[PDB]
RNA sequence: UGAAACUCAAAGGAAUUGACGGGGGCCCGCACAAGCGGUGGAGCAUGUGGUUUAAUUCGAAGCAACGCGAAGAACCUUACCAGGCCUUGACAUGCUAGGGAACCCGGGUGAAAGCCUGGGGUGCCCCGCGAGGGGAGCCCUAGCACAGGUGCUGCAUGGCCGUCGUCAGCUCGUGCCGUGAGGUGUUGGGUUAAGUCCCGCAACGAGCGCAACCCCCGCCGUUAGUUGCCAGCGGUUCGGCCGGGCACUCUAACGGGACUGCCCGCGAAAGCGGGAGGAAGGAGGGGACGACGUCUGGUCAGCAUGGCCCUUACGGCCUGGGCGACACACGUGCUACAAUGCCCACUACAAAGCGAUGCCACCCGGCAACGGGGAGCUAAUCGCAAAAAGGUGGGCCCAGUUCGGAUUGGGGUCUGCAACCCGACCCCAUGAAGCCGGAAUCGCUAGUAAUCGCGGAUCAGCCAUGCCGCGGUGAAUACG
C-alpha cells in the first residue's frame, strides 16, 4: 500500500475532509510541512544540500 | 484549581471563555 | 502463509490477508 | 451533538427504503451500513439489520429508541471477560 | 553514525545554495518542486557529461538553470543542437522561459562530486575498491589540493560481511568552518547490493 | 618399582596488545555528600506489557524501548478485520487491432465502489463548389511486453540516527629498539576545561580530535529614522493625536571591545593566587560543532537497494469495523489533597511567533459555548492579545470544606458528508478518590531549581496534560 496511495492523495475526493498532505519527494503520509510540501526527513536531506532557498541550520 | 472548568482558573488552563471567564 | 507478522506456519510468511 | 440548526441526520438512502415500506404496507427486514443514521419516528416497528463491521445485527425499534443512532444498538467488540 | 553534512554545515560561510530566489509562503513550495524536478531531468539526462552542480536562479515568470558539466562538449552537442533539444525539453516541464547556461569545470579532479562518481563507476566496473580509493586520493592531491578523503561502505568485493574502506591524505578539518571542503556523494549499484561513496576535497581555507 | 586398554588436538613455555580486579597511585562528572522540588500512594492523560478480539496493522526492549516512529487514527490516514467489487489494473514506459475518440453536463441499480448506461461534438496537414477518406494532443474496448506489493531478510546492504562521550583520546611518516607480536613518539616533572601548554628525553615531525573561525546574549560606535521612538517648544476632541524632530528607546546590518594586555607575589617556564582599569576577567553566559572506533545497536514501514516470495492476487477500489478492547502490571505526565491557600471585583508589567476560502477589531442576540452583522491588515501600521503569578479590595475560617474536580444525568454549541463505537467546547445538576504517599526512586550548582502564564509546528476539528520555543518571578546548598 504505497503507489496506489501516492496517487490517491492527488485525486480530488468525495469530501474535502479526505484530503491529506503527502511528501512530494518520498510520499510519506506523516510529519509533512505545508510550506515545503516535504516531510521532516526529506526536508533535512535537501536542506543540508543547499537545494532549499534561504534555509539555514539555526543556532542560538 | 485548574481542573475545574467551572472557574476563572480552569478556563485559563483550558484556554476558553464563558460565564466564568468572559472576554 | 501470507503477509507479515505473526507467522502462519510457512517460512517467511505471516497471517495477514 | 449535532447543531439543531442543521438537519437531523439520516443518510436519505436508508430513509427512502423505509417510507416505501410504510406506504406499500411494511415490513421487510431492512439491512444497511448507516450506523450513523438517527432513529427516526417513522422507523418504529421495523427491524433494521445494522452492520457491526462483521454481520448485520437485527434491531427491532421501539418508541423509546428514537433519540439514538442505529450504531448504539449493534456493538462492535465481543468481550465476555478475561478469566 | 555521527557526523554532520560538511556542506549543510557551512551555508552562509564557505558555501552557497544551489537555488537562489525569494518566494512568499503562498508558493515557495511550488517553485521547489520545479527545481527538484528540473535537476531530476538533468542529473538523469546529463549524467554522461559528468554533472557536478545545477544552479537554479529565479526572478519572476522565468528561470536560469546553470549546469556545471565536466565535458561541455556533450552538453551543447553537435552545433548548439543538443543544448537546444533540452532547453526545449525544459520548457515542457518549466512552462516558463528556461534559460540554460553551461559553465566550464575548473579542474575535474577538484570536484568532490566528480571523484565520487569516478570511483563509484570503477567499483561498478569490478575494479579493486581499496586501490581505486588510493588512486583517486592521489589524483586530487596532485591537482594541488590541501587534503582529500574518500570513503567506501558496503559489500566490498561482494563480501557478505559489509565493510568500511577509506583513505585520506593531506588534511581534512571538518570541525573548521573557514575550511572549504567540497563534499560529494555517489551511489554504486552492483549484482550484490549498493555501495555508498563519499569524497572529501579540502580546497584551502578563507 | 610402575604399565595398558580407552580418549583427546591439543596439553604447555615465555613474552605482546587489550579487557578486567571486592590491586595501587593521581584526576574528573549533580557521582555521592550539602540542599530545594518531585516520583513510588490518589483520580485522570498518554505510551507499553499482558490478556482479549473478526481485527484490536507493524515496528522500538536495560542504561541508549516505553507522551518513542505518530509535528494531529471519527471517514481520509490505514499499512489490520468483515463484506461488496476491478483484473495491462490507482501509476510508468512501449507495441499492436477496433472505435475513431478528446471533454463537459446527466440517467438506472447499489452502502458506496462498481456494473449497465445518454448525450452532444476536436483540431492537426490535407485532394475540398464533391461524396468525403486518411493522419494526429488525448479518451475508451480487447490484447500483449509490463506495472503493483508498508509481503520476508536491518544477520546480505546504502543512506541517516542512537550510544559510550564533548569524553581526551586515536594514529600516521621516517628513524631507533626487538627473531617477532609490538615498543618508542603518546612515557616521564609541572600545568590546563583539554594529547592545553611548558621542561625533560632515541627521537624528529605530521594527521584526525581539543581550542579557533560561525550563531544568540551582555557594554560602546557607525550607518540608517517608517509602519518604530517623543527629549525640549507649537497647536491638542487630551490618543505622539497633529506641527515637528530622530536626541533617546527600538529595529538590523557593519565594526570596536578582554589579550592573562598591565601592577604585585610564586615559579626554570607553562601557568597559578591577588589587585586596577573596565559593561564584561581568566574560555564572560548559552548554542552549533561529536575523533579512530564500539555495540552483527536502530531503521527493508520515509527513501534507496541485493536476494527470497505473491500475480483475477500477499495487487487495486469501496462501505463498515478495528488501531480507542480491559481481571490486570509498568513507564512518562497533568491536577490535587489546601490558609505562604481557594473565590469574586477592579488594576498593572513581557518576550517570541502566526495571520488574505487567514487574524478577526468593533456593534448587536445569547448566562455561555457560539451566531449575525462588520471596519482595518498582503501586515514594526491592522488582528490573534487579556499575559498569568503580582498589586488593591472584599468573601471564606481549618470543615473532605467556597479544599479537590473525577464520575454520572440533562440541556446546548461548533468543525465536518458524517461525531454510535470514537471529537473539542459551553451551561444546569452531580461533587468520587485524595488529610502529603510502603520498600524504593528522579531532577537541578544561578537567572539554575521551583512557580507563573504566552506562542508555534501538525491541523477541518481534536482527545496536547505531549513536543519545540518564549519571557515573568526567583531561591537553597556545595564541608569534602
Ligand atoms: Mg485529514
Ligand atoms: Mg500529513
Ligand atoms: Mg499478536
Ligand atoms: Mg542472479
Ligand atoms: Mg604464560
Ligand atoms: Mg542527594
Ligand atoms: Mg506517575
Ligand atoms: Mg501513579
Ligand atoms: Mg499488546
Ligand atoms: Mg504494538
Ligand atoms: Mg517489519
Ligand atoms: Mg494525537
Ligand atoms: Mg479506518
Ligand atoms: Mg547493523
Ligand atoms: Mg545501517
Ligand atoms: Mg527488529
Ligand atoms: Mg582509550
Ligand atoms: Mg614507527
Ligand atoms: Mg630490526
Ligand atoms: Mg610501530
Ligand atoms: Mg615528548
Ligand atoms: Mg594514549
Ligand atoms: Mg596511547
Ligand atoms: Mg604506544
Ligand atoms: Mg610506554
Ligand atoms: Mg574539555
Ligand atoms: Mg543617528
Ligand atoms: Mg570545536
Ligand atoms: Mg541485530
Ligand atoms: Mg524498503
Ligand atoms: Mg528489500
Ligand atoms: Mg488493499
Ligand atoms: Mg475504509
Ligand atoms: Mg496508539
Ligand atoms: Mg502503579
Ligand atoms: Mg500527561
Ligand atoms: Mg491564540
Ligand atoms: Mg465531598
Ligand atoms: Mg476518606
Ligand atoms: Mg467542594
Ligand atoms: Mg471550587
Ligand atoms: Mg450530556
Ligand atoms: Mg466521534
Ligand atoms: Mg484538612
Ligand atoms: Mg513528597
Ligand atoms: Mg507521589
Ligand atoms: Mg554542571
Ligand atoms: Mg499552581
Ligand atoms: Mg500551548
Ligand atoms: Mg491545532
Ligand atoms: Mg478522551
Ligand atoms: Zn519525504
Amino acid at each position: 500500500a504505497r503507489k496506489a496511495l501516492i496517487e490517491k492523495a492527488k485525486r480530488t475526493p468525495k469530501f474535502k475532509v479526505r484530503a491529506y498532505t503527502r511528501c512530494v519527494r518520498c510520499g510519506r503520509a506523516r510529519s509533512v510541512y505545508r510550506f515545503f510540501g516535504l516531510c521532516r526527513i526529506c526536508l533535512r536531506e535537501l536542506a543540508h544540500k543547499g537545494q532549499l532557498p534561504g534555509v539555514r541550520k539555526a543556532s542560538w | 484549581g485548574k481542573g475545574d472548568r467551572r472557574t476563572r482558573r480552569g478556563k485559563i488552563w483550558r484556554g476558553t471563555y464563558g460565564k466564568y471567564r468572559p472576554r | 502463509s501470507k503477509k507479515s507478522k505473526p507467522g502462519d506456519g510457512k517460512f517467511g510468511r505471516g497471517v495477514k490477508r | 451533538p449535532r447543531s439543531l440548526k442543521k438537519g437531523v441526520f439520516v443518510d436519505d438512502h436508508l430513509l427512502e427504503k423505509v417510507l416505501e415500506l410504510n406506504a406499500k404496507g411494511e415490513k421487510r427486514l431492512i439491512k444497511t451500513w448507516s450506523r450513523r443514521s438517527t432513529i427516526v419516528p417513522e422507523m418504529v416497528g421495523h427491524t433494521i439489520a445494522v452492520y457491526n463491521g462483521k454481520q448485520h445485527v437485527p434491531v427491532y425499534i421501539t418508541e423509546n429508541m428514537v433519540g439514538h443512532k442505529l450504531g448504539e444498538f449493534a456493538p462492535t467488540r465481543t468481550y465476555r471477560g478475561h478469566g | 553514525g555521527n557526523k554532520i553534512h560538511p556542506i549543510g554545515f557551512r551555508l552562509g560561510i564557505t558555501r552557497d545554495w544551489e537555488s537562489r530566489w525569494y518566494a512568499g509562503k503562498k508558493q515557495y513550495r511550488h517553485l521547489l518542486l520545479e527545481d527538484q524536478r528540473i535537476r531530476g531531468l538533468l542529473e538523469k539526462e546529463l549524467y554522461s557529461a559528468g554533472l557536478a552542480r545545477v544552479d537554479i536562479e529565479r526572478a519572476a515568470d522565468n528561470v536560469a538553470v546553470t549546469v556545471h558539466v565536466a565535458k561541455p562538449g556533450v552538453v551543447i552537442g553537435r552545433g548548439g543542437e543538443r543544448i537546444r533539444v533540452l532547453r526545449e525539453e525544459l520548457a515542457k516541464l518549466t512552462g516558463k522561459n528556461v534559460a540554460l547556461n553551461v559553465q566550464e569545470v575548473q579542474n575535474p579532479n577538484l570536484s568532490a562530486p566528480l571523484v565520487a562518481q569516478r570511483v563509484a563507476e570503477q567499483i561498478e566496473r569490478r575494479f579493486a575498491v581499496r586501490r581505486a580509493i588510493k588512486q583517486a586520493v592521489q589524483r586530487v592531491m596532485e591537482s594541488g589540493a590541501k587534503g582529500a578523503k574518500v570513503i567506501v561502505s558496503g559489500r566490498i568485493g561482494g563480501a557478505e560481511q559489509a565493510r568500511t574502506e577509506w583513505a585520506a591524505q593531506g588534511r581534512v578539518p571538518l570541525h573548521t568552518l573557514r575550511a572549504n571542503i567540497d563534499y560529494g556523494f555517489a551511489l554504486a549499484r552492483t549484482t550484490y547490493g549498493v555501495l555508498g561513496v563519499k569524497a572529501y576535497i579540502f580546497l584551502g581555507e578563507v
